[PDB]
């Protein structure tokens, strides 16, 4: 239901954020940032010298990560256009749920 | 300006109905109303400011809206919306003070500041809703040509006024006839005294009268009347009417004779009342005229003899006088009052802010001085610059 | 009757909601109500006026309805509706005007006009809404029969009292003693005198009292005590009980002893307090007792001794007082105060239509008057007309 | 707790919308509402009262639903509901009275009855809505901390404070010189006397002056500043300040010269008045300190220079007076006022039900002990029980 | 005993590791050790008080668990426990004043109350935790 | 706010947790949260300082984030950290600086810096965490309301008295009765004092008092209480209360007789102990009275009695007193102690960066003057103020 002005992208910066800065639903805004960052996290020298870029104990096993990308799909269920459309649509997501 | 009055019912009704618990369906109809605003807004650049001590600081807007669509609100909903309101109230305070401070001559009842000016525009007017706050009511049905309307309990229609009349006197002031009163916010207290008792006059009775005239009509005004003026009934040293010396009052009270008030209206009697203490109503009126008259007492007991000898030192003044209070009325035009707070609420605001004097109103926006010339520049500016301050308190107190 | 409310708040909750600009989902659960109505009426011939200096007009309808359509509100649908409103508000006025006048006297709590008996009618029932105006949410909960209740401020209960009851007194008036008092509105001042300052009295005091009886019950009361009353201390100059002469009175203060108060229901000490100035509450009363003394000084310095021989002339004539004033208080009664404009509305429409004396009200709606004899006939007829008074209010002013 | 105040709109707005006739649409947003409750409520059981004259009463839910099903409701569906309202009626009334009454310190301000601390519960949470009684809107706001804010007429700040400081006084008290005053509720009087009239004074002058703290501080005050203290300009007989013997006050008035009111907050100086008499403003202030002088008369007539010799007897004390009253002013904090009932409400459930002196308020709600002493805890006590008293006269009054 | 001593460090760092917008993993290794708690209680009755001034309120257990879900905790995710802290913060009050007055000379280094008496029983031990007080 | 805290123990508990060589697993849960920051940061801008001696630094981000799976850390880890962390270091102090010397009135109890309005803002909200010290624990509490409190040795409760009071006295000040005292800080010493040695006093009994009222109540006081007060036991040269002239006081000292102390609270006794001398509990009081009696003694040796003639002169002063210590308590409200630096740090740095006067706190942040009048006002900002040095002393001493 938010911006039914679908959007409008020229070339900015990070297209897939700014969408934080304009949305209300936590769950849906934790997402935004944590995905338009986890940069790879390229910082690492280890066992002697080796630039491996590394990345978030967090996706790591800490997972987590995982159960909030669904928790904020949980709640993403509601009108806008035809019915065979939010019907498919959501039927989908549970799919990733269980 | 209608404009702005929405912004507020909106958060009222607003920070009101959205808490942790009730169901969507109570808010349908107003969630909707809301959104509506954002979209409007997003993009336009603001400023307020540039006078005095009131800071001049500049809002950018770019905010989504409420899809979460959950039957019960869920706390994580309100939070999500509490911190999205709480730069609409600090902004409001900081439109409504900007345009709370600036008067106009060349005509007031309009928009003045650059914040305003661009909001009476008219792809704002798209916002518009629930007008039952009594003053909004009243600033439409005005901007339309048309009989307005307010509310006062104890009005304040009367500048303060405190003086006196003499009708007979001579410098050693020994002997004087003559009226002094206060007359002030709704009230009038007035006294006839006559040192001499009325000893050498026809029918020894001594007729007094005392006239104000309102600077508005007051239409359905519930008054008390009541014989006697307390604070003119006690002894008083009081400078001469030239200033160069002091008389002694020594008041002695007796009843009013032939009490006549009349409540006037462009020269013509509406109401009339003779004699009647209590509660009255005076109907529609722009003039009270109280007349009232000092008996010599046909009959006294020794102790009354004394007091009134036939030849001076005259000792003790013979003293009658009335009371009266307007309760509550009805006015077409915007006034302080005892119980509403707009006068003081756009007083405070010049004060805090070290508002300079304008070219409208009176230094501190001074009441006497403000109601004695009560001109219709003065009125429209008040008109709205109260109603403003009455938005404000929806929110803000 | 409760028809006619109906029709305003629509009106207002209309007359408001309704500009240039809001959303149609902020009035969708409106427009209905509305239509709802116009069906009912059209159709339908009425009339009202006739007694006095009111006209006679002449009301028919075939009204059409509002589109249900449009998102936005365009100015154009404004106008094409206030058109319609404006023949509904210049009714209303002609209509409450119409049953604002009639009185009875046995079921003379009930409508009267041509207009309005035609109103109760079933048919026009289907109209009712939004009962959140004060006077209604009573006035149906006393149809039916319940504790009904209302908010005064300074409310006005005591008819005008002024006089005075010498409990000691001889034909020169040089050493009476007795009370003098006046009740008025929500106030009593009271002062007891005794020119002997209670030389050959018991104890050397002199006890006072004074009792006000209530003609309706007042529950929740805030009251405000103070010792003394300024309106009795200063000089006076009386007619005498018989109005053959008149008596000197030349008051000297001092602080009332034993001061009780108590605020009495049915005979039962409901409340009481003991010397006690300041706020006080009295939560269930229909009549207040003050009983307080002039104790003589036991010792006094020249000055004070001076005042007070031990034998006549009695020039100094020693009083206490007090002052008794109700602020704010419940009723199950509708009454005047000094908020709220029902008296000055229906007095005014009566006073301006020169409308003639009926059989129940006293003449020019005297509120002394009619809270003396207050009968139930005068306060049906009360209710009914200070609710439609405040039907009126919402939309005239 | 916010959870009992909607039980109320919910009624209200409910006994209010609901009456044979109005359209299904006025109310679908409200229908559902209410159902809502029902659910959460049936099968839970409440324990009211148990203390003093209170009945104990047990109270059991088992109720339907509404029939969504018709158009316009049929007289047979209001009674089949107003039967089903008056059993919360009489509950709630039960409800708020058990929790007006309980006080504790530590933990003063939170919910005490097993009533209430019960509602608190997560599991009820589910029924909030539409918070505009000017009493919510405030409470919320204070969890959250902020400015808050509350409305008021000739409120109640000055505890009843009546008494004199005598300056210059000796053995007979016939050459004193001092201040003698009255602060009560929203009033002050206060007169400076000099036996003497600066006779011996530099530039025969006598400075006076009265300081007034409030507990509280008082935001958008509209105050009238007369001058004379009418209080005090009469006749008296006093007693000393040690209580052995009685003084005579023999008072002649002359105008307060060089009249200076300073409203100050925190030691500061907020706002100023000189000689200003009538309506002014005080912004933001926790004292009032006014300051005047007596000017002995430097031209006197005879009757004037009579009354002032140069040496003893002083037989014509001279005395300058003021007179302030706070007609309006906001109050972050709640305070008794002449308008609202709250104060009478908690004062009159407390006294009818004989309920026991606890360890938080002064026997009998005392206003003057109240205010004089007014702790955090008393404040919070006293919101919460005037917050719930506004909660009940939304359906009892 | 011990027991007790945990029931606290449980909530101090509880109601002050939880705030309105932190992260899960200040509190994996916290929110875990909580639950274990409310299973062990969950069914028991209580009782405390029946002495001097000392009121006597009963106790009863039955709440749910704790969104193991999240990586930043949501306004929504306190005040559902908040609510449910504050019943045992009520709770330890009128457990710690309970067994606070009784004395005993004999075995008095050891507990009293129907409150503790049955705390230090083998069922509970299943809690104690971080002893650094 | 809270956010600021976080910003620390974040800090503290790394360049702490954080060096070289410490396995990876006990730093896995911070490590996380650390980043988290650094992400919300980088791209906002800071502006600190701009009044008084206070520089104005600039600021900005973008820091790269930290490893993850490795395992026990090398010297080279750290280092590349150090540098990133130095620079929120010199930051912070910068920010807490800049809000430690702000101050409001109206609400002068949150945020004022541009550095911190911004903080409070959401997008930020993201940090918080370990909310275990000791001070920040007691904030929060106190936002959602409820029984906050702290732990305080020596509390500074008392401003600084030092005086007496002469309850008999004459001219040559030869024979004296009255109490003198020092109240300060955590301490009070008074003592009571007869020339006479109660020659002439009923029972040879003199009685005294001290009562020392408290600015805010304190609960759980462990306190010292002993007979005698040493700063007033030796020989004084003192100024007399209209400093015309200097007494000489030449004290012996006597047991007090009947030393009873009196922990208040409202008026109420909550704790009384009578004659018990060493640690005494008063566990809720916001009043102490000690009252205590000098008894002339009934038998005296020859030395005694010499120093007790029947007839002035009366040249050693028979003196009585008591000397009581508040070693520990806790107070609801923020106050200094002889343990805690938040005083003179708040007072330190104002100092330091030459601060000027503002419209709160009075000048140099003087306590005697502060607690003295202790305003909601002052106790807001100082929470404020006293927290912020908490957060700053966990990284900067
Ligand atoms: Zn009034």
């Amino acid at each position: 239901g938010m911006q039914r002005m679908h959007y409008r992208n020229g070339d900015p910066q990070t297209p897939f954020q700014i969408a934080e800065q304009q949305i209300q639903n936590f769950q849906v805004a934790n997402w935004l940032h944590f995905v338009n960052n986890n940069q790879f996290r390229q910082v690492v020298i280890d066992g002697v010298l080796n630039q491996v870029l590394n990345d978030n104990i967090r996706n790591g096993h800490v997972i987590n990560q995982l159960m909030e990308a669904l928790m904020q799909l949980s709640r993403q269920q509601f009108p806008t256009m035809p019915v065979d459309y939010k019907r498919s649509i959501q039927r989908g997501i549970l799919l990733l749920s269980n | 300006m209608d404009v702005l009055y929405s912004l507020s019912k909106t958060l009222k009704d607003a920070r009101d109905k959205i808490v942790e618990g009730t169901l969507y369906s109570n808010v349908s109809d107003l969630i909707q109303q809301f959104n509506q605003m954002i979209i409007t807004m997003n993009g336009n650049e603001f400023q307020t400011g540039g006078i005095g001590n009131l800071p001049i600081r500049n809002w950018n807007f770019d905010f989504g809206l409420l899809g979460t669509t959950l039957l019960n609100l869920d706390a994580n909903y309100v939070e999500t919306a509490r911190n999205t309101i709480d730069y609409f109230v600090d902004f409001v305070d900081n439109v409504c003070m900007d345009e709370m401070v600036r008067e106009s001559q060349r005509n007031g009842i309009a928009p003045q500041s650059d914040s305003l000016r661009k909001l009476s525009g008219l792809k704002f007017k798209r916002i518009n809703f629930d007008n039952s706050s009594e003053y909004i009511e009243n600033w439409n049905l005005q901007n339309r040509r048309q009989r307005t309307g307010f509310t006062f309990h104890k009005p304040n229609i009367f500048p303060y006024s405190a003086s006196f009349t003499l009708n007979r006197s001579q410098p050693a002031h020994d002997n004087l006839m003559g009226t002094m009163w206060l007359n002030a916010g709704s009230e009038i207290q007035v006294a006839g005294f006559d040192y001499s008792c009325a000893i050498n006059a026809p029918a020894n009775t001594q007729q007094f009268e005392h006239i104000v005239q309102l600077r508005r009509v007051l239409t359905t005004a519930t008054i008390t009347l009541l014989p006697d003026a307390e604070r003119f009934s006690f002894p008083r040293v009081i400078n001469s009417a030239d200033g160069a010396t002091t008389w002694y009052f020594n008041p002695v009270i007796l009843r009013p004779n032939n009490v006549e008030v009349e409540f006037l209206l462009n020269g013509q009697i509406i109401n009339t009342y003779q004699a009647r203490f209590g509660t009255i109503i005076a109907r529609n009126f722009d003039t009270i005229r109280l007349s009232f008259q000092l008996m010599r007492p046909p009959n006294m007991t020794p102790a009354v003899a004394a007091l009134f000898p036939n030849a001076q030192p005259f000792e003790h003044h013979a003293t009658v006088g009335l009371t009266l209070r307007i309760e509550s009325a009805v006015c077409e035009s915007v006034l302080a009052d005892a119980s509403e707070t707009m006068l003081a609420n756009v007083t405070s605001v010049r004060q805090e802010y070290a508002i300079p004097v304008g070219p409208v109103f009176p230094p501190g926006m001074n009441w006497t001085d403000l109601i004695t010339n009560y001109s219709p520049s003065r009125e429209d500016n008040l008109q709205r610059v109260f109603t403003v301050a009455s938005i404000r308190s929806m929110l803000v107190k």
